[PDB]
């Protein structure tokens, strides 16, 4: 009865579900396809970054912006959304390292993020989260990687993926646990990153794009989060240029 | 956050405030509930019900003591009685208690929790109470008296009354039993008795809670050696003391 | 100099049987100038009695304040308030201001109602309730009270006993004391029955 | 959003006029009579309870008698617990001005005080308004004898004879007929109580649904002293006037 | 139906509808065309009046000695974000001694564009402005949606009738970034781009402003007799 | 169509409120600016309900400095909120500089009040919940640029104007002007150009108690003619249209 | 509570402020006619209610200063909060600024008193109308104002607001000259009870006049002098008709 | 016209919106069943983890609050880790200002009234969460209390929860009608566990793995989880059985 449960979102539908929450998973779909292969060794991450025209400018735009000094964030759907998410565990970040003086571990980061993104859906003067973040590092507890809905659900995890091509690459992810049982190093696991990217570039097949890949790894980069450029870079994409041939 | 700063108790266009009146609907959906003021005591009783056979109802209160001397009551809604009896000892103690030294009169914590009723029909975001409370209590100045809180925000004074479910069948049977003159053994003896004919369920000292505002213990007061003050005047009795009671009917 | 001897001021109180009696002095100096001879330091909020010594202003101040406190007890409980209850508002009141307080020092005299007891209380500065069922004194000349009313007094004394023994005890201090004297107000508190005599007495 | 469930009660309708302004006087009919009657030596309050019951206690409700102050009192119209909120406020307004001034506040300025905090809720805050409306009956030296009503929209008239709360016509124009200005509080209780047993809702004016007070002059020392009678002495008066 | 007059609420085909309308309010505002090589940033705009005895509008605000914001909204919302990225120039300079980034300077932007389509009562700004600046990584062109999304380009446009002047700098794309240290063919390759966004507009005197921004030169704006001999 | 919010849009994507704003330009009465070399007239129609009516207390033109002049159509209750931030920002700035403040800088400083609307956005204090609903013709005299006169908007944005009217009468006002204006008018036919404009968008006759004259000269700085030679002024643009 | 409650209407208007314009209709009637030496201010009180005591019972007219007198028409709630603030600044210019208030100051900050209610939200305008009359301080000159619910006042020469406004204000325009006001303080005052008894009628009991002179004179008139003035007027009006009557038979 | 969209009262005296939390409770389908023993508190509740990708440790629904308490909880996990975040909260600042371990008791009367407090405030959403509450008190014995949307909470021999919880219930019934006591007799507490499974396999159909379930144990002073090694343990003692 009544008319209505989606003009609010502290309202709840009968069912047992949301709105606006509920609808905001859509929005995300809208995005481009980004993926995190979680490694032994570490985490690494890859998107997909649309080239409409040659009037932009190639390699010099970013989904993939650090936080911490050892903690990728990568993120789809709404941009200006999904950075803001980003500035926030920045911000978060800084105040734990001040007060506890350790880097902030990757588990209890994923808690912070996820109590906020929780927090816009329990009233009614801000508008839900129409993102999903990818995120994770290499901490002291072991290398860790989490995705966190905007529902304000997160979960772990050792492959993910959102935006368009989630279901070739869900299904890519499953395939590539299943070829490695004993699991592989970070440096194979940049070729791979490249390949599944190239493949959920079949969903966007109307479109031309640039890959982005980047590496917090144990023993490759001392634990630290960088970019994945130059000679390693050019290498992982003739891979998959072959692959998807 | 916060963006609410408007009032959702509003007039009706007949008049009459249409929320407080629905606030009043829930709690005869409740449970049934009583109190018989007598000439030495105020007793009552209410009838406890659980989620399932397997929650115990020996630590859930449907009785709990505010001051040493008034004790409450309800009939309506689990939650709301729980809060508004958390507020109630908070305003007892500092609205009064550090002032004056001793704890409020009966009539005077009346007063006091009336005005919470008065602030959740009154200020934005809020929506009233769901209870009606007794507040049964002994003063030294009113001699024992009971009071019946209700959502709207007003008390009455009453000699015997009844809320909830079974309330209007209550009172018919209250009428015929109240006297000028009841001890507190004959008080006991209709308050068990009125509840039984509302009752349905179990009847057990483990389902039916009773409690008086008899006369007072110097053996529930926790010392002895100052004679000014006498202990507790409320005293809850456990399951076990209800149900020779039960038997004696 | 001290803020509660620079106008002086003395109140004397004292208990007999089914009796109280207090009485203050009517002298409001400033410094060593005599500016009045007829300022009251009693005052009555029913049949409660609160004699307030010390600096000048803060009696003043400290009547109106409690004027407030008394209506609104009235009001909603329908009765005057009872002596021992009172003294407990008195002390809160003080307490409040903990910091920068009240420079003071009340007197609580009553009979009560509900027992018929005789019952006194007192004060300092911050306030500390003494319990009494002698005589409490407070004031500037409070050092020479203490030792001439406890001299006097015997233990239980009748109405008008009683009114010969506060007498003499307030008029033996206030001609020792520079501060104090200069006429002088005694209360005979009986069950139902207050008489307010004043006092010939040394105006030099 | 938030402003979808606003009410909007701080509007203008159409025509002019404040939709809960005038639904507050309308809900006040719902709510017991209350009649003032202006002596020239005092003023009987007399007022009908809205609720009686035989098992209620009848002998210390008060829902109709309230003192704000020493010398001033009200009659009560409209819901009780409204009338409550504002019943402190009132105390303690009266209970200020004798603190600063150290005389007791006058009746012009005192109901003038409450009108204004009603005004303001129609005026400001978008919250409902308080529905009660208040005769008073009050002393000052500054013209003897006052009455006064406010209402909840937040205006005060004077009044020389006045009713409020159910069957409001009724009483105002039976009230003009008996009015003579000779009458002495004596008379003023008599017609008080005759004008109260033709607008009554039951089977007789009886006492258990009576509250009643006076403010008199022909209390003792040339100074009002205001009686709130017991049930007793209301029972007792019913005698008196010859209606039982 | 109410998720339209709702900044606050999703749309169940994903959207914000404000956002959008909030998009459209750059296609009603004058055109202007940004190209921008590796030594110089140009900004071209069109200023467009509203009647024979009105003024013509600046499009061309200075926001520092090596940065400038053009608008091509609405220019009440921009008067807001005009100070905002001044504030942001001078507390970079003063606390870091850091003439402010360009690129970070788009980061700062974003957040606040985001905070206010977040809130109710807020909204997305309805500007949308063409950044240029010069810092040590060179000459950039920013544009800035309303949106909040910061895009980094060789050569853009933004206004009324946008597409025809991205259409003549696709094509003219690899002539001037190759073209370095002669900014007078810069700014004539950028005259030829607005002129397929006219409709019998012209360019005179009083209606074409250029600003350019060097690695020699600070920051400029021609405007009357400085523009007359680039027409 | 949506105005249930002060922030809301709109499928055109303009500011819907401010849309509404300004058609309330077409209730004020005519204002009419001409600037010249020689100075700007602000002249104004003050209009007349009454005979009964004191017309001279209705003033359009107003001084916010001794170089500066406002002319108001439209809501003048909502003028007067934006004529007093004028007043204190002119004199703000000659206490902080010393110096003339510019009639540019000083539009400006206007337009930032009106986008004031809301209910709480940006960075800074929405302390308005609807927008001005007043149009200014700021007139003035900068060391500058010389004679200026701007048209500021409740849109809150500034065009300098060498002569435009807001107004009633506004639309058709303006069609006369774009072939009447050019910049060899001499002073004194400056101000019969006014005249005979606002004599055309009248709704009354024209005369002197229902039209005020205004000028900035630097010579005696700003002026606002008396009723005696606003009289003469009227009767030496009847003598050149019978010279025809 | 900050949401807005004035919003910008599609009509060009605010449907609060011409909604509260009919608010003042409503209202009993005061007329303001104003001497060469006096202003007199009359107000309708009504007659219907019965039993009003009105010794203590505020008048439709409250003196603000000692020279400068204002009545209402419209909500009477609404008008003694207006008549607050505007009592406490006019205490206030006395204070910092020196010297008793001008009419045109008093007049002026009553406008800006309803003009800032007009655009702040969480509000809605005041329905209230009201009539600021008295003499300026070290002057002799009448002035006579009136401010209305937008926070917009014009000096007038006489006015009229209430109910039946049209009727009164059509009967000033043509018993009154501009150019040459009544000559004296009593023939200023018969004009003003000869337009109250049109509209309002109904004995003498409505009637109320309040006579301000410069040099802080108020004074009140009581009920003996209004009925002398009443009865000149009723049989002036009766003596005109039967003279009529004469000349219609003698045609 | 709105009642149903708020927190405000409908005719009928009831708050729909309140009745929507306890059909939210369910959308996780876990089933959990929680024993009483002599000295020992047992939980034990499903998991399932739906993809390959997904590791099975960090997913949980045994969030420990205290040092002593832990909290089962069915529903939506959003809810549930603001739900653990608070009562954490609250458990530290208890002994910051009383100097003693929280009881069990107060922190169950603790979120009922904030539970509640969602329920009367208009803007703020309650939590559709129903939070089962496992101990050993040193004063008030092995207990357990169960919170849920409306701020209500009270004492159980032993409970269960989630849709199919009916089942589960009567199963539960038996056992205590049969030997009228109110508690599991045992001092050993890796038996009340094993008692608890077998209750579970009889009452949802099913037999068991270890990935299918995720055990909690408060015995004295501490609260753990057991991991999945040991829990195939518990396993065998099923055959023994």
């Amino acid at each position: 009865i009544g008319t209505g449960y989606d003009l609010s979102n502290s309202v709840f539908s009968p069912d047992g579900r949301n709105f606006q929450v509920e609808y905001a998973v859509k929005a995300v779909e809208n995005g481009t396809t980004s993926i995190g292969i979680k490694c032994n060794d570490g985490v690494v991450f890859a998107v997909e970054k649309l080239i409409t025209s040659k009037l932009l400018v190639p390699q010099k735009n970013v989904k993939i912006q650090v936080v911490d000094r050892h903690i990728g964030c990568v993120y789809s759907g709404l941009i200006p959304d999904g950075r803001h998410l980003v500035n926030r565990g920045r911000e978060e970040a800084a105040s734990f390292k001040k007060l506890y003086k350790t880097p902030i571990p990757i588990p209890a980061f994923a808690d912070r993020l996820g109590q906020y993104v929780q927090a816009h859906t329990l009233y009614n003067s801000v508008r839900p989260f129409g993102v999903s973040t990818i995120f994770g590092g290499v901490d002291k507890n072991g290398a860790h990687l989490y995705m966190l809905e905007p529902s304000g659900s997160y979960w772990g995890y050792k492959g993910a993926a959102t935006g368009k091509g989630r279901q070739s690459a869900k299904a890519e992810l499953e395939k590539l646990v299943d070829h490695h049982p004993e699991g592989l190093s970070a440096r194979e696991a940049v070729k791979q990153a490249a390949k599944i990217i190239y493949l959920a570039h079949e969903d966007n097949k109307e479109k031309d794009f640039e890959l982005e890949i980047s590496w917090c790894s144990l023993s490759e980069t001392n634990g630290l989060h960088k970019f994945v450029k130059g000679d390693l870079l050019q290498e992982a994409i003739d891979f998959a240029q072959k692959e998807i041939n | 956050t916060d963006r609410y700063s408007f009032s959702l108790t509003t007039f009706s266009p007949s008049g009459k405030l249409g929320q407080i009146d629905y606030a009043l609907t829930a709690v005869k959906q409740g449970v049934t509930s009583l109190g018989i003021k007598a000439t030495n005591g105020v007793v009552i009783a209410t009838e406890k019900k659980s989620s399932s056979p397997l929650a115990m109802s020996e630590t859930l209160s449907k009785v709990s003591l505010l001051t040493p001397d008034i004790g409450a009551v309800y009939s309506g809604m689990g939650p709301d009685y729980r809060v508004l009896v958390d507020k109630s000892r908070k305003v007892a103690h500092t609205s009064y208690k550090r002032i004056y030294g001793e704890y409020p009169p009966t009539k005077l914590l009346v007063s006091e929790v009336a005005k919470i009723m008065q602030e959740a029909t009154q200020s934005g975001g809020v929506r009233p109470f769901g209870v009606s409370l007794l507040i049964a209590g002994h003063d030294e100045f009113n001699g024992f008296s009971l009071y019946q809180v209700d959502p709207s925000g007003s008390y009455f004074p009453w000699k015997a009354t009844a809320i909830g479910k079974g309330s209007v069948a209550a009172k018919t049977f209250l009428e015929k039993r109240w006297n000028d003159e009841l001890e507190l053994e004959d008080a006991i003896h209709i308050a068990l008795l009125t509840l039984k004919e509302s009752v349905e369920g179990e009847f057990n000292g483990d389902t039916i809670e009773l409690a008086i505002i008899g006369d007072e213990n110097p053996d529930l007061l926790g010392y002895t050696g100052i004679p000014t003050d006498k202990g507790p005047r409320f005293r809850k009795l456990t399951s076990q003391e209800i149900n020779d009671r039960l038997e004696a009917l | 100099s001290d803020p509660s001897s620079i106008n002086g001021g003395i109140v004397v109180a004292m208990t007999g049987k089914d009796c109280v009696a207090i009485a203050c002095d009517l002298r409001l100096g400033s410094q060593s100038l005599g500016v009045s001879n007829k300022f009251e330091k009693i005052f009555h909020y029913g049949h409660v009695f609160l004699g307030i010594t010390g600096l000048a202003t803060d009696v003043t101040t400290l009547n109106e304040m409690f004027r407030y406190k008394t209506n609104l007890y009235k009001l909603k409980e329908e009765r005057a308030i009872e002596p021992e209850t009172f003294t407990q508002l008195v002390s809160s009141s003080l307490y409040e201001r903990r910091f920068g307080p009240y420079f003071v020092g009340p007197v609580v005299a009553g009979i009560n109602s509900k027992s018929g007891k005789p019952f006194i209380a007192g004060f300092d500065l911050i306030g500390c309730i003494d319990e009494a069922k002698d005589f409490i004194v407070s004031g500037t000349a409070s050092d020479q009270l203490f030792g001439m009313c406890e001299s006097l007094y015997e233990p239980n004394l009748e109405p008008e006993d009683l009114f010969e023994t506060i007498s003499q005890a307030l008029l033996n201090a206030a001609d020792r004391d520079a501060l104090s004297g200069w006429g002088a107000v005694v209360y005979i508190i009986k069950k139902d029955e207050v008489v307010k005599r004043y006092l010939k007495m040394r105006q030099d | 959003g938030s402003r979808r469930y606003d009410s909007r009660t701080t509007i203008f309708s159409p025509e002019g006029r404040l939709y809960q302004v005038e639904y507050a006087l309308e809900s006040i009919s719902h709510a017991g009579t209350a009649i003032g009657i202006m002596a020239s030596d005092g003023i009987v309050l007399a007022a009908e309870r809205k609720v009686t019951s035989t098992l209620l206690e009848q002998d210390t409700s008060t829902e109709k008698l309230y003192k704000l102050n020493d010398k001033i009192a009200v009659a009560v119209a409209g819901l009780t617990a409204d009338a409550e909120i504002l019943i402190n406020t009132a105390r303690i307004h009266a209970q200020n001005y004798l603190k600063t001034y150290n005389e007791d506040i006058p009746v012009e300025i005192l109901v003038r005080r409450l009108s204004d905090i009603k005004q303001g809720y129609t005026q400001h805050g978008g919250l409902r308004p308080f529905g009660v409306s208040f005769i008073y009956a009050g002393y000052d030296d500054r013209y003897g004898y006052q009455l006064y009503t406010s209402n909840p929209s937040g205006n005060y008239t004077g009044w020389k004879a006045i009713s409020v709360g159910a069957n409001t016509s009724a009483a105002q124009t039976l009230l003009q007929m008996d009015y003579k200005d000779d009458m002495k509080v004596d008379d003023a209780i008599e017609l008080a109580l005759k004008t109260l047993s033709k607008t009554t809702d039951s089977s007789a004016l009886t006492y258990d649904r009576l509250e009643f007070a006076t403010i008199r002059k022909g209390a003792n020392d040339g100074e009002v002293y205001q009686k709130i009678f017991k049930p007793q002495e209301i029972k007792d008066i019913l005698v008196k006037t010859g209606i039982t | 139906n109410n998720y339209d007059g709702d900044t606050v609420t999703f749309s169940p085909t994903g959207r914000l509808f404000q956002v959008e309308y909030a998009l459209e309010a750059i296609k009603q505002g004058s055109v202007t065309v940004g190209l921008r090589s590796n030594t110089h940033a140009v900004l071209v705009a069109l200023k467009r009046n509203a009647d024979e005895l009105s003024s013509y509008q600046k499009k061309i605000i200075k926001c520092d000695e090596h940065m400038g914001l053009s608008l091509a909204g609405l220019a009440p919302d921009a008067r807001v974000l005009s100070n905002y990225l001044r504030q942001q120039c001078n507390y970079s300079s003063l606390v870091f001694n850091r003439k402010l980034a360009v690129e970070r300077a788009g980061h700062l932007l974003c957040d606040k564009a985001q905070k206010n389509t977040q809130s109710y009562g807020g909204r997305p700004y309805g500007v949308g402005l063409l950044i240029i600046g010069y810092d040590k990584s060179g000459a950039h062109l920013l544009e800035f949606q309303p949106s909040g999304n910061v895009t980094e380009l060789y050569g853009t446009a933004i206004g009324a009738r946008s597409q025809g002047a991205k259409t003549y700098l696709e094509r003219t794309l690899d002539t001037f970034i190759k073209i370095d240290g002669n900014p007078d063919e810069l700014i004539k390759a950028g005259v030829e781009a607005i002129s397929q966004s006219l409709r019998d507009e012209s360019l005179t005197v009083d209606n074409l402003s250029i600003a350019i921004v060097g690695k020699d030169t600070p920051f400029t704006i021609y405007d009357g007799e400085a523009v007359a001999k680039y027409i | 169509e949506y105005d249930r919010g002060v922030s809301t849009f709109s499928p055109e994507g303009r500011l819907f409120q401010v849309e509404y704003s300004l058609e309330a330009i077409k209730l004020g009465s005519t204002a009419i600016g001409i600037a010249t070399k020689e100075g700007v007239v602000l002249g104004v129609e003050k209009r007349a309900t009454s005979p009964l009516l004191e017309s001279d207390s209705i003033e359009k033109i107003v001084e916010i400095d001794r170089h500066i002049g406002c002319a108001m159509s439209g809501l003048t209750a909502d003028a007067r909120s934006m004529i007093e931030h004028a007043r204190t920002a002119a004199v703000t700035h000659n206490l902080y500089y010393d110096e003339d403040i510019n009639v540019e800088s000083l539009t400006q400083s206007v337009c930032d009040l009106a986008l004031r609307f809301g209910e709480g956005a940006s960075g800074e204090e929405r302390l308005m919940s609807r927008p001005f609903g007043v149009a200014l013709l700021i007139a003035g005299h900068d060391a500058d640029d010389g004679y200026q006169l701007f048209h500021a908007e409740p849109s809150g944005t500034f065009y300098r104007y060498n002569a435009k009217a807001i107004g009633s009468g506004s639309e058709g006002a303006q069609a006369e002007l774009l072939n009447e204006w050019h910049s060899s008018l001499t002073l004194k036919e400056a101000e019969l150009l006014v005249l005979k404009i606002l004599k055309q968008v009248m709704e009354e006759k024209l005369d002197e108690n229902n039209a005020q004259l205004s000028c900035i000269t630097k010579q005696d700085g700003f002026k606002i003619y008396d009723n005696e030679k606003t009289a003469e002024l009227i009767k030496e643009l009847k003598e050149k249209e019978a010279a025809e | 509570y900050d949401r807005a409650l004035s919003i910008f209407s599609p009509d060009g208007h605010i449907f609060q402020v011409e909604y509260a314009l009919e608010a003042v209709k409503r209202g009993t009637c005061a007329v303001g006619v104003k001497g060469k030496n006096c202003v007199v201010l009359g107000c309708e009180r009504r007659s219907t209610l019965k039993l009003q005591d009105t010794r203590i019972t505020p008048s439709k007219v409250s003196k603000i200063d000692s020279h400068v007198v204002l009545s209402f028409s419209g909500l009477n709630a609404d008008s003694r909060i207006l008549i607050e603030k505007a009592r406490v600044e006019a205490q206030s210019h006395r204070l910092t600024l020196e010297d008793p208030v001008t009419v045109e100051y008093l007049t002026r900050y009553v406008a800006g008193v309803q003009q800032r209610y007009t655009q702040s939200g969480g509000v809605r305008p005041f329905g209230v109308s009201t009539l600021i009359a008295g003499f300026d301080p070290r002057d002799d000159e009448p002035k006579l104002y009136q401010t209305e619910p937008s926070g917009i006042y014009s000096s007038w020469s006489a006015q009229t607001i209430g109910r039946n406004s049209k009727t009164v204000r059509e009967f000033l325009e043509k018993n009154y000259d501009r150019k040459e006001p009544p000559a004296t303080v009593e023939e200023c005052v018969k004009l003003t009870v000869r337009s109250l008894l049109e509209v309002v009628q109904t004995g003498a009991k409505n009637i109320e006049i309040t006579v301000v002179k410069p040099d802080s004179d108020i004074v009140a008139l009581s009920s003996e002098e209004i009925n002398q003035y009443v009865t000149q007027i009723e049989q002036e009006k009766q003596e005109q008709q039967e003279q009529d009557k004469k000349k219609k038979s003698n045609h | 016209g709105y009642d149903r969209h708020i927190t405000i009262f409908s005719p009928e005296g009831r708050l729909y919106q309140v009745e929507y939390a306890f059909k939210a409770t369910n959308q996780t389908n876990i089933n959990s069943l929680a024993v009483r023993g002599k000295d020992c508190t047992v939980v034990i509740s499903q998991k399932k983890v739906p993809d390959k990708l997904l590791d099975p440790t960090t997913v949980s629904y045994i969030f420990c609050i205290s040092r002593t308490i832990g909290m089962v909880v069915n529903g939506p996990i959003p809810d549930a880790r603001n739900a653990a975040l608070r009562a954490k909260a609250e458990a530290a600042e208890f002994r910051y200002k009383y100097g003693y371990d929280m009881p069990c008791d107060v922190l169950a009367k603790r979120m009922a009234n904030l539970s509640q407090i969602y329920t009367q405030r208009a803007y703020m959403r309650p939590l559709g969460v129903i939070l089962t509450f496992v101990s050993v008190d040193e004063e008030l014995g092995p207990s357990i209390y169960k919170t849920d949307p409306a701020g209500y909470y009270v004492g159980y021999k032993a409970t269960a929860t989630g849709p199919k919880q009916q089942e589960i219930t009567t199963n539960l019934e038996n056992h205590f009608k049969k030997s009228k006591i109110d508690h599991i007799n045992e001092e050993s507490w890796e038996k009340v566990v094993e008692f608890a499974i077998t209750h579970m396999i009889d009452a949802l159909g099913t037999e068991f793995s270890k990935n299918d379930l995720e055990v909690g144990v408060a015995t004295k002073d501490k609260f753990f989880t057991l991991s999945a090694e040991n829990i195939e343990e518990r396993l065998v003692a099923i055959a023994e059985q």
